């Protein structure tokens, strides 16, 4: 913002925006199959117990 | 005494109402997903 019009510099902060919220998607996924693997363990876990 | 049991509190039955839900809430959200602009000037097609 400190140094072009608004205008132009919108697409900009758009683009990092949406590279941003892509990398935050990207992380949860990898937290959903964590999750899962983790699930199935505390399962077979829970069984042995 | 089951039978009256089933019916009696309404949580027993909560899993299948939780997938159902689950499925119904993905349908709505991906439906109503598209209203957004994504930083351009409309979301109709037509009028762009």
């Amino acid at each position: 913002f400190s140094r072009l019009d608004k205008v132009e510099a919108e697409v900009q902060i758009d683009r990092l925006i949406t590279g941003r919220l892509q990398s935050l998607q990207t992380y949860v996924t990898q937290q959903l199959i964590r999750a899962a693997e983790i699930r199935a363990s505390a399962n077979l876990a829970a069984t042995k117990m | 005494k089951i039978q009256d049991s089933l019916s009696s509190t309404a949580s027993a039955l909560g899993k299948l109402q939780d997938v159902v839900n689950h499925n119904a809430q993905a349908l709505n959200t991906l439906v109503k997903q598209l209203s957004s602009k994504f930083g351009a000037i409309s979301s109709v097609l037509n009028d762009i």
